[PDB]
């Protein structure tokens, strides 16, 4: 699987780097070149490609 | 090696809220000969209730008693618990295990788990199984020589195991330290040296070339055991 | 004092051991080279066994030298050989098992 | 971890995935028709204890879509969009699992039929109520 | 099973198995199943009967072939699986009665016992009174031979 | 391996006992036995959480069993009754090393000398 | 030899078999049998050798 | 858990003993032949209530050479030595002059330790060994045949009779169980007697490596 | 065969001789038999091929030096005398030690 | 005692979990996802028979009485309906070693009697 994400809002590659604070049941995506940031909640289940699901379908929801 | 699983003909966890009155009679009554009176502290004390029951055959057959099951429990958990149980006399050997106040049920539970497996009663870890018989063969037999000087075979009981825990083996009490030996030449190296394991290399050659009643000069094993010992490590033939 | 030793080398009763010269044979050989009769008292003096065992140990040598490491050396490497011979050219069996010219 | 857990791998999927999970995104997400597919008698405990753990394992996600999400999750190639994700996952389902049973859709029930039969013979199995396979019977073969 | 030896809607290539203690019957079409033939057992007694002898000894006349031994129920067709239900009978010696019966509900009988061999080993004259390794190494030299 | 899962269950427990123990120990403070206390080496503290009023019952129970061994058996002294029952209760002081242990030792004293009695 | 085979098979089916030290019931029934056959070959080959 | 613990106790200073007359100190017969019974009475009997204290079972020893070699044998009551007691016993060796000291440790020493007790070495010699280890006399095991430390005067003896260089002799590691038993440190010889089906005996030599 | 039938006949014992000749069961078990025997050699072949090539690599160039000792290409003493004797194998013989039992 | 089952919740027919009542001291069966309760009767949530004595005859179906490859005995009848045939056959299950036992099964249809010896 893939760790890093391109990022939605400035397109660069590999650029998003995902922490997974599972003590509080938190994800939360940073893009290192546009310094956008997103939480969202997590379960044990989840993997840094449903932190950045989550962060797509919040940018598209609020994009509406 | 024996855990507490080999021993054991079920567990449960029940609810018993109070102590005072359980939710079998039979525990209930041998409880409250118990719970005569406050030899506790009743506040720190959890509802939750686990029972384990005892095969009467495979604790006699390893002549254990719910006193030493009892102090190995206290030994490797501690007065936090509360491990009482009942005379052997009785019909069944019962035990029952609670906590002074994640839930309590799932910590039971966990307990539990690691009670059955983890915890050791009798033997030494690494040691599954052990057989025990009389030889018939003089080559593991006790030979001796008499006063009037000759040499006689004395058939003796040996132990033979399944893992090999020499160190451990080689201390224990009526066990003889002198020709008590391992097939596994690492932990001969490992526990004896280099010289030890160069004998017990030859040996175990030995014996796997003359099982066929097959016969090699020695010079050949000795130069090949002398090879591979010779730097004051086991080098293996790879 | 090789039985001694004997003894400690083989713990167990194993005899049975690997050696360069057959000692038995030979003798046979000697016995019927020289028409040895048995029946009849022998000419060989029991001290010519002693004495001739000794002069061949020290004739066969695997280490050779004069130092005592030497020496040591090579009283370990024919200790075997050496018992078996002691053993087999004994004086009292030359003279009544063996009784050789 | 406490129990033992039954996970099952699908095809295009390189990561083991719980069977509730599997059965969720199918479109049964109570526990009471799932166990149903899986154990046809209720009277059984035994079968029962053995399925909680896998039961525990997935006990947050409760909805098929997010399931479905899970399994898009796993996948080999990660889709930006969610929608296509949980697109990609009933495409895996409906066409990759189990062909045999089915490749069209409105053929999740078959489908589960089937998943439940095989967690049923793999309990049989743990629960030394069937013997194992053997690879080299010609029965086995073609 | 009764259409099968029918031959009326399940070709005599189709296996149905029945497992009993489990509750799974098991029917296969597929192809690749490695089957034999067998003739086929009732309460006791051969459905192969001393009329089909008389027909087939007259096969150049009466056009009366192999597939009118398989039309008329008395021979089938059993692959590995259908053969782990079935109760064999090496010959009809083993449907006689006897003092204590060893099975008494033979479903099959072999043809004979000698067709578990194959083209090479078939050649090697009293192969039951040699080591097997032996007819391993005819089987072989058989394919080695001049001819 | 067994080790590894060995020490992280040690961190699964003690944490939950932690949570399942007060902040602070409230130490019931030792209660000296009385003066009249027949019971050997009455101020002891070996075995921990183990009151001087439980060895008080446990030996009255010795006491019962004594007194029904003789009755029993027709036993002449009394004396020796009270110095058997706390050479027994000091005996099992001294062995034992856990409050339940104890207990269940002397239980299976009172068993031992029950069957005794019944055996005449 | 095949009647006692047979009549280890009996004893094994009524549970009046006990298992020898070191070996499960089944171990223990295939060495009974085993020493049957076993030593019915070896008196055949005896006879056949006489 | 108080009978077995003398008894072990009882084992691991028999074991000293043999170790401390292997190496060449001074040592009674009845010290070496010392029964349980005799240790239950010149010690304690109950280590748990602390007699005898692991303290009272440190022993001194004097090589016959010359009394001014001395090896000191304490045991720590802490089950794991850290870097503070090696202190202590360094601080006391240095106050009573002795150079040399082994430590019979219950469950292990940390790492730190060890660097420390390597780090002192050619001031002082302090050895490390688990009680288990010392438990059995491993010398005495069928398998293990007589070793002999050589003297320098012997391995120049050995060397110049063989025309060999050091590193052309079979080796032993420092770490061998039979070389930490006798002490023996790099460059030193060991000759090794055994028993040859052969010869009948066979005499070869281990360079420490 | 019925179901759990553990006797002679069923688990494959041959009550027939070779002259008498096997019947149909007896012949496929002595086949299953001998398969084993021919795979046994089919594969050994290769493990102990293997094996051997590893032992020689190992001792190539271990020899008797003219100083009489045992030395690998390295000029590393392996045996101080070959044997522990000194002597070839091909000159000895089993002798029995007269004085050990 | 034996196995304890497992409870769905009436409301979303999910799994319910033991739960005390802490005011009233009573074993409760909560679902988890809904807020439905259930009052426990059995007292026992867990159960870990180690030794393994299971009834072999429960699992045993009367249909087996139909496989031709068993064997059949005229020495052992049944005593629910008198038939005097009954097919025989081993545990053939993991978790019995002394499993050479055999078990019996009337013949006769619609009787269906299993029992042991
Ligand atoms: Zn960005
Ligand atoms: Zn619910
Ligand atoms: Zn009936």
């Amino acid at each position: 699987l893939e760790t890093q994400f391109t990022c939605p809002f400035c397109n660069h590659e590999k650029s998003c780097d995902v922490k997974m604070d599972r003590a509080r049941n938190t994800g939360v995506i940073s893009c290192t070149v546009c310094l956008e940031e997103f939480q969202t909640p997590i379960t044990y289940l989840s993997e840094p490609v449903d932190v950045y699901s989550d962060w797509i379908d919040a940018c598209e929801a609020a994009n509406q | 090696h024996t855990t507490l699983r080999k021993v054991t003909a079920n567990t449960a966890i029940y609810y018993d809220p109070n102590p005072q009155s359980t939710v079998v009679a039979e525990d209930q009554e041998w409880v409250n000969v118990y719970y005569e009176m406050p030899d506790f502290d009743v506040a720190r004390i959890s509802p939750w209730l686990l029972r384990v029951e005892l095969d009467r055959k495979h604790m006699t057959d390893r002549k254990l008693t719910m006193e030493q099951i009892a102090e190995k429990i206290n030994a490797g958990f501690g007065d936090d618990l509360n491990c009482i149980f009942n005379d052997d006399n009785a019909e069944k050997l019962v035990l029952r295990i609670r906590i002074m106040n994640m839930d309590d049920d799932v910590f039971l539970r966990c307990i539990e788990s690691n009670m059955l497996t983890d915890m050791t009663l009798q033997g030494i870890e690494q040691i599954s199984k052990v057989y025990m018989h009389l030889p018939q063969t003089d080559n593991k037999k006790k030979i001796i020589i008499t006063e009037d000087g000759e040499f006689k075979a004395l058939q003796e009981w040996i132990l033979e195991t399944d893992g090999v825990s020499l160190m451990r083996v080689l201390s224990e009490k009526d066990v003889d330290p002198v020709r008590t030996t391992s097939n596994d030449i690492v932990e001969i190296f490992t526990v004896l040296g280099i010289e030890a394991v160069r004998k017990a290399l030859e040996r175990e050659l030995y014996h796997v070339i003359s099982f066929d009643g097959s016969y090699v000069n020695y010079r050949h094993l000795a130069l090949l055991c002398d090879t591979m010992t010779c730097r004051g490590h086991l080098m293996a033939i790879t | 004092e090789d039985r001694e030793v004997l003894r400690v080398i083989f713990p167990t009763g194993d005899s049975k051991v690997v050696l360069p010269c057959n000692l038995l044979r030979m003798i046979w050989n000697a016995q019927k080279i020289f028409h040895i009769n048995p029946r009849l008292p022998s000419d060989l003096h029991p001290i010519k066994v002693v004495e001739g065992v000794k002069e061949l140990s020290k004739k066969l040598v695997i280490v050779n030298g004069d130092d005592p490491l030497s020496r040591q050396a090579q009283e370990n490497a024919t200790l075997l050989f050496n018992i078996h011979l002691r053993s087999t050219l004994c004086s009292r069996r030359m003279a009544e098992e063996f009784r050789l010219s | 971890a406490i129990g033992q857990r039954i996970v099952a791998t699908l095809p295009y999927i390189k990561q083991e995935v719980p069977i509730i999970i599997v059965f969720r995104a199918l479109g049964f997400v109570s526990d009471r028709d799932i166990l149903e597919h899986i154990i046809y008698d209720f009277e059984d405990p035994e079968m029962m204890e053995m399925v909680k753990p896998s039961l525990d394992e997935a006990f947050v996600i409760q909805e098929q879509n997010v399931a479905l999400n899970f399994i898009g999750s796993r996948g080999a190639k990660p889709g930006v969009t969610k929608e296509k994700r949980i697109k990609y996952a009933k495409e895996v389902l409906q066409k990759e699992m189990l062909p045999h049973v089915g490749v069209s859709d409105f053929c999740e029930t078959k489908k589960a039929y089937f998943l439940g039969y095989m967690v049923h013979r793999l309990l049989l199995a743990a629960l030394g109520r069937r013997e194992l396979d053997d690879r080299d019977h010609y029965g086995n073969k073609r | 099973r009764k259409l099968r030896r029918q031959m009326d809607i399940i070709v005599s290539e189709v296996s149905m198995i029945r497992d009993i203690r489990e509750r799974e019957i098991r029917i296969y079409t597929d192809a690749g199943r490695i089957c034999r033939p067998l003739l086929i057992v009732e309460k006791q007694k051969l459905l192969l009967k001393k009329r089909h002898i008389d027909q087939l000894k007259e096969r150049e006349y009466n056009n009366y072939s192999w597939q009118d031994l398989v039309a008329s129920g008395v021979v089938e067709y059993i692959d590995t699986l259908e053969e782990e239900t079935v109760m064999l009978a090496m010959t009809p010696d083993d449907l006689q009665e006897k003092e204590v019966a060893y099975c008494s509900t033979y479903t099959h009988c072999e043809i004979h016992p000698s067709m578990i061999l194959g083209v090479c080993a078939s050649i090697i004259p009293f192969p039951d009174h040699n080591q097997s390794p032996r007819n391993t190494y005819q089987s072989a030299m058989g394919k080695q031979a001049m001819g | 391996r067994d080790e590894a899962h060995k020490r992280e269950w040690n961190l699964f427990y003690q944490k939950q006992m932690q949570l399942r123990k007060g902040k602070d120990p409230k130490i019931e403070e030792f209660v000296p036995p009385d003066e009249n206390c027949p019971l050997k080496e009455a101020s002891s503290r070996r075995i921990p959480r183990l009151t001087v009023k439980a060895r008080e019952h446990c030996l009255r129970l010795l006491e019962e069993a004594l007194s029904s061994n003789r009755q029993s058996t027709r036993t002449a002294d009394e004396a020796d009754l009270r110095a058997k029952a706390v050479e027994l209760e000091h005996e099992t002081f001294r062995n034992a090393k856990v409050a339940n242990l104890y207990k269940a030792s002397v239980l299976k004293k009172v068993a031992d000398i029950h069957r005794a009695s019944k055996d005449g | 030899a095949k009647q006692d085979v047979i009549e280890v098979i009996e004893k094994a089916h009524n549970n009046e078999l006990e298992p020898t030290p070191g070996n499960t019931l089944r171990q223990t029934f295939e060495n009974q049998v085993n020493r049957i056959l076993n030593d019915a070959r070896d008196k055949t080959g005896s006879s056949a050798q006489k | 858990d108080d009978e077995e613990e003398t008894y072990r106790l009882w084992k691991i200073r028999k074991t000293i003993m043999q170790l401390c007359h292997d190496r060449g100190y001074l040592v009674t017969q009845d010290e070496l032949d010392q029964t349980l019974e005799e240790f239950k009475a010149q010690f304690g009997d109950k280590p748990s209530e602390g007699r005898p204290r692991r303290t009272d079972l440190t022993v001194l020893v004097a090589h016959n050479d010359d009394p001014t070699d001395q090896m000191f044998v304490f045991f720590p009551e802490e089950p794991k030595v850290g870097i503070k007691t090696i202190k202590v016993y360094c601080q006391r060796m240095q106050e009573e002059n002795i150079t040399r000291a082994l430590i019979v440790v219950q469950q292990g020493m940390t790492p730190s330790a060890k660097q420390s007790l390597v780090d002192m070495a050619p001031k002082y010699i302090l050895e490390q060994f688990l009680q288990q280890e010392l438990l059995i006399n491993i010398t005495e095991h069928e398998l293990v045949p007589e070793h002999v430390v050589m003297t320098k005067e012997e391995v120049t003896e050995l060397l110049a009779r063989y025309k060999l260089r050091e590193n052309q002799l079979p080796r032993i590691q420092a770490g061998d169980p039979v070389a930490r038993y006798f002490g023996i440190k790099r460059g030193q010889v060991v000759k090794i007697i055994r028993p040859s089906e052969t010869a009948g005996r066979y005499i070869t030599y281990r360079l420490v490596q | 065969f019925i179901k759990d039938d553990y006797g002679p006949e069923s688990r494959g014992f041959v009550e027939n001789s070779y002259l008498a000749g096997l019947t149909p069961t007896e012949f496929f078990f002595h086949a299953m038999g001998g398969r084993e025997g021919l795979i046994d050699t089919a594969v050994k072949t290769a493990e102990t091929g293997y094996i051997q090539r590893r032992l020689i690599k190992s001792m190539e160039s271990v020899m008797v030096k003219y100083d009489a000792t045992v030395r690998n290409s390295i000029n590393q003493v392996v045996q101080l005398r070959y044997g522990e004797d000194g002597l070839a194998g091909e000159s000895v013989e089993f002798q029995n030690l007269a004085t050990l039992k | 005692p034996g196995f304890v089952g497992i409870r769905f919740c009436q409301e979303c027919n999910n799994m319910l979990y033991p739960k005390e009542d802490k005011e009233n001291r009573i074993l409760l069966y909560a679902c988890r996802n809904c807020d439905y309760q259930q009052e426990a009767d059995n007292s026992c949530i867990y159960v870990n028979k180690i030794t393994h004595e299971v009834d072999e005859l429960t699992q045993i179906i009367a249909d087996v009485s139909q496989d031709p490859t068993l064997p059949r005995t005229e020495d052992h009848p049944c005593q629910k309906c008198g038939h005097k045939e009954a097919v025989f056959f081993q545990s053939h299950s993991a978790r019995a070693e002394d499993a050479m036992r055999l078990y019996y099964v009337c013949t006769a249809p619609h009787c269906g009697h299993r029992w042991t010896e």
